[PDB]
């Protein structure tokens, strides 16, 4: 399998941008896998 | 090879690829979810990135040198994922980020749903830096997502 990586932008704050999606206060569990739970 | 920047993570069959993943090159180490290549070495122009470092349960992985990004949220300000979608150009979203709560501490979470193939794409700071990577989270009772600012140790 050819994994590969391209370039894809630059790393920067974009000024006067989009404003969107809410702040959850969540209640939530880690296993040895890295899977993350709601609790 | 290495030059600094955000980067798709793809993968390529007999015909057409496929974009598995985002990350990010900083100080010459290639910073990616587990999740998204398995450890495995990664092609960059003519070379080879090697795996340096992971863990699978912060779901993250180095490549060529430790884990480089070291930025935490302030717990108090907006943040911009800066989200490369599969086909998609690179996009900033500005956000507030909620909080998931855990025996072993809080951590900053995004409400942002992107495909699969977004996993890694880094969460940035007002000053540009890496706070953490987009893609482990959770699904709410709504079908929606929420992703945890995953950030990894220097
Ligand atoms: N049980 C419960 C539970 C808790 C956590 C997770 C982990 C989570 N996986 C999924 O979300 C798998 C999934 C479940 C249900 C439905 C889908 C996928 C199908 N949805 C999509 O394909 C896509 C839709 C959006 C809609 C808006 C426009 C863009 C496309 N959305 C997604 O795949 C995820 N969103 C939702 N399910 N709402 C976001 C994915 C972002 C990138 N991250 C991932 O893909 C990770 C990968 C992963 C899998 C297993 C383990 C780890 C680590 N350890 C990482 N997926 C998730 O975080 C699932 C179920």
């Amino acid at each position: 399998v050819d994994m590969y990586i391209e370039r894809a932008g630059d790393i920067t704050w974009e000024k006067d941008a989009e404003v969107t999606g809410n702040s959850p206060r969540l209640d939530v569990a880690l296993d040895e896998s890295g899977d993350f739970s709601l609790v | 090879e290495t030059t600094d920047g955000v980067y798709r993570v793809m993968t390529r069959r007999l015909l057409g690829s496929t974009q598995v993943g985002v990350g990010v090159m900083q100080e010459g180490v290639f910073h990616t979810m587990w999740h998204v290549t398995k450890g495995a070495a990664l092609r960059s122009g003519e070379g080879r990135l090697d795996p340096y470092w992971g863990d699978v349960k912060q779901d993250l992985v180095s490549y060529c040198g430790p884990w480089k990004l070291d930025a935490a949220w302030d717990g108090l300000s907006e943040v911009q994922l800066l989200a490369v979608p599969p086909g998609e150009r690179a996009k900033n979203i500005q956000t507030l980020p909620g909080i998931f709560k855990t025996k072993d501490g809080d951590i900053g979470a995004v409400a942002l749903d992107y495909p699969a193939g977004t996993s890694g794409s880094p969460i940035l700071d007002k000053c540009g830096r890496v706070i953490g990577l987009y893609g482990n989270g959770v699904v709410i009772k709504n079908g929606s997502y929420v992703s945890a600012i995953t950030q990894g140790k220097r």
